[PDB]
């Protein structure tokens, strides 16, 4: 949700900056047969046509960088001469398709005698720090009355990574790429948070960090597929089940927010939507606890807070409560 | 070693065990291309001219 | 608007799940010339290069599935052996490019002796059920005073389809694909609603379903191109017209929300924006009625409800009204 | 037979007459590829090795 | 932000309309060797295969229009026969890759004897009118107390262009394309505003136009890379600096919202995010003035207005103020 | 001549000096394609038939 809090940058500002320098020194110096032969030329020229093809349909800026722009050999050579950690080099070599996805190719100059373009490669200054992905889903009451239901949703979902004494937070987990247990992310799509942001997971009413939520009265049902299971927010009259591939339905969810692990579960159905759970191996822990939505009185609960927080919602309740208490008198 | 925890009280889950690989910077390198059965060479040399021409068009004004 | 209410799934969780099984049985068994010849090899190898090309720039997961990944012949063979309805088979055969767009190709293993990848095809369990597309546009007052205008917008726009006794609702109509009168959608981008959700169209103040709206005081002008016409929300000093291609301007809209059908209308201009209306054949019906925005008093109207509803906005007014009535006394 | 209704009272319109085709499930199939003028064969066999090599690189760690 | 205020159109409604006419006249008339030879055929057929390839993976509608769909020569011919200004012709000729990006190719009919598709080219009716890009960033207090901070953000960021006595406003600056000092935009992604909208830049409390803002208490840090510099919103404990490539850090930002020009500045770091500033040449002006967020009392400030305005926030304060003043008595 | 102004009072900046090029309309043109060592011609004529066939499939119902 909180993707709108992100800053705004110029993605190719560095490569374009380099491109502008090549123009300057241009003006700065601007001052006072065989069949094997046929094959090699088609091979070399093919590449030129493909590079030209990519530039012409992308208006001169391409991403990802193709093997036509930069062959695996040229890329590996670049990687070897970067001033980086051998683990940074090794990281990039084993994930060359991802490096490719995070690179830009920017068309620069074509003087009739020389064609030049700038290749902007990612450099990963943060490696092997712990990351965690936070999944959230709407938490509503299990009330029998139709309308007048209250809901609450943590809005701080996304990837979190240790980074330089702080936490890089990626509100749009979609910006992150996952290879086994490795998380490839771009810091340009992140916020920098204090390590205390993690307190929202253990104690959502904690004073050190103001945990973010949104409120509503839309008690609609859905599911969130996690890394090792599935969260099911089942409300109203929605049919919510969890099934196994050979055995069939193995669990029926009641109204409220619940969870099932992917161990022995293949799919999850919420309403008319079938979700396949992720089949990755790993252990899941169910932490029991009362839904905090039950602690609130639906009559003074601010039900349209798009960007609020736990204490902010609470203080808004006190103001509404103060209006009442000092009235009867 | 990837693990996951579900919190019933706040309807949320945390997946741990991941390792980071964050793009923090850029490395810029400059790539240059040097420019200048017989009939087969002809259609390939023509392909060459459309490529140079096409590149000349995108680098306009 | 209500796309943020959607759940979160793993799109290739099923194919990846299959991919992981092929690794397991890998370890499980891991226990104790002519010119016609030249042509056929280039034809076969070309395909390998193209498959490799697609996988290498998409980091091993491709969509749509190209004819290189799966030829029309192989695809049709698959379709024939799926346990599905002959109408499901026939549906897929006549719309192979769409099936292709809804399929994934996931790179799996390359043991030096065998290359294998998983193809994830869509299966359409819901066919030939009635669908309807709901279009909405801001409804504001036609007041002469500049600021202090009130607005209202139904936020429940999108595709609705009968599905298993309920309605599959697609908040982002953009997720749906339209071929003539056929609507191709993905249930992963939908909510499951009671059939009573349709009551919002006939009686927006109905008690059975709480119709969704948003309020504001931003009385800005725009148009929504529908299937058979165009809705024009014209407010302030905006020039809003409807034109015919040969004849020119054939209608000038007054302030408020109006509509023109595409029969004999080619374009619609609202401010500086020219919209071409859809030219599909079909009949349009204009249902007259007072804009419900006129029923509200601009002085107690909650003008910043991002996710509310008709009754929810109304009850918020009563609370504001109760604050007043019990004051003078 | 597609029809449309406009509601002046709520500034909305409904287009009816459509037929559904919703993806509800997945069918997964497994595709396998069997791996192993004269000069022309050579450059094609080299192309083959870049493809196998390129595929070997994406399937790394 | 205000992209949700935009209208909804059918992008290929005009080309599809043309496509439908070619079907009609279909029914209307439906009433009572050498090696140079081998090369030319492969050249011509290659193009057919590429056109077919693009149509088959895009379900018959392609954008951008490739050189396979329309060669540079055919495109230039089209441009020459359009009833347009020589400057409109000249504009399109020097930016053919952009014209290409703004064009659609729509597959129409394939009668066994003739293949036909419609090419939808952009026509630019507005050229060489002044445009300006508005950049905004959250404005929060520089308060020592942790929570209870107030924030304000202008939500009216984007491109503005003079157009026909009004201003075409592009809320999603991402919809615009920049080539040197030329701004390529689509009017379909715009709102039409009075020229008085510019008053929000000089006097945000002006009566002629109601300047748009959003409020919150989320005092999170970020930066916005502008055309000629960088805005830095630094709050809390975030490390915010500006650096030069050879020299290193040349400026450290204090808490609040500040700005540095790109002249002599290469990068900006806010928290864990490094931004490269744009290196374009041009002059920057720093206009000093008190942050208007300081004029507000954090105790009666509406801190969750998602779509409000300056006067709208102010009037909401007066209502809260009136509740108090008429109470003690 | 591009200039920029920063307003400290409202945390915003304006970049001026740009010239517009707004798409306001469409020009539609209709493109038509006329349809109908020796072994080399054969595989190319087969390619032709997959293209016509593939186009025939997308234009179905």
């Amino acid at each position: 949700f909180l993707g709108f809090l992100l800053g705004v940058g110029s993605a190719i500002a560095s490569g374009v900056a380099v491109c502008k320098v090549l123009h300057l020194e241009g003006e700065v110096n601007k001052i006072k047969s065989n069949i094997e032969t046929v094959i090699e030329f088609q091979q070399k020229n093919n590449r030129l046509l493909e590079i030209t093809r990519e530039f012409s349909v992308n208006a001169g800026v391409t991403t990802p960088v193709s093997t036509y722009m930069l062959t695996n050999s040229e890329l590996l050579s670049l990687i070897n001469d970067m001033p980086i950690t051998n683990d940074q080099k090794k990281l990039m070599s084993n994930n060359v398709q991802i490096v490719r996805q995070q690179s830009y190719s920017i068309m620069c100059i074509i003087k009739e005698e020389v064609l030049a373009y700038v290749v902007q490669l990612p450099l990963y200054g943060v490696i092997d720090t712990p990351c965690w992905k936070l999944h959230t889903s709407p938490l509503c009451t299990t009330n029998t009355k139709e309308g007048s239901n209250i809901c609450l949703t943590r809005t701080d979902r996304g990837w979190y990574c240790d980074n330089a004494g702080s936490v890089s937070f990626f509100p749009q987990a979609e910006t992150c790429k996952v290879q086994s247990n490795r998380v490839f992310c771009d810091t340009m799509n992140s916020l920098t948070l204090p390590s205390e942001v993690n307190l929202c997971n253990v104690d959502i009413f904690n004073p050190k960090y103001d945990c973010k939520i949104m409120t509503s009265k839309t008690d609609v049902s859905s599911s969130v597929i996690t890394s090792l299971g599935a969260i099911v927010s089942c409300y109203g009259k929605t049919k919510c089940t969890a099934s196994n591939k050979n055995r069939g339905i193995i669990k029926t969810f009641s109204n409220g927010c619940d969870y099932v692990s992917n161990k022995g579960v293949d799919t999850v159905s919420v309403g008319n939507t079938l979700y396949y759970v992720n089949k990755q191996e790993g252990k899941s822990l169910y932490v029991k606890g009362e839904p905090i939505i039950n602690f609130y009185d639906p009559l003074v609960f601010p039900s349209d807070e798009f960007d609020a927080s736990i204490s902010q919602v609470n203080e808004k309740i006190n103001q509404s409560l103060a209006f009442i208490r000092k009235s009867d008198e | 070693n990837i693990t996951e925890e579900f919190y019933q009280s706040t309807c949320s889950a945390v997946s741990k065990g991941y390792l980071s690989a964050l793009r923090t910077g850029w490395y810029t390198s400059v790539i240059t291309i040097e420019l200048s059965k017989v009939k087969l060479i002809k259609q390939e040399l023509d392909k060459y001219k459309n490529a140079v021409t096409e590149l000349q068009l995108l680098m306009q004004s």
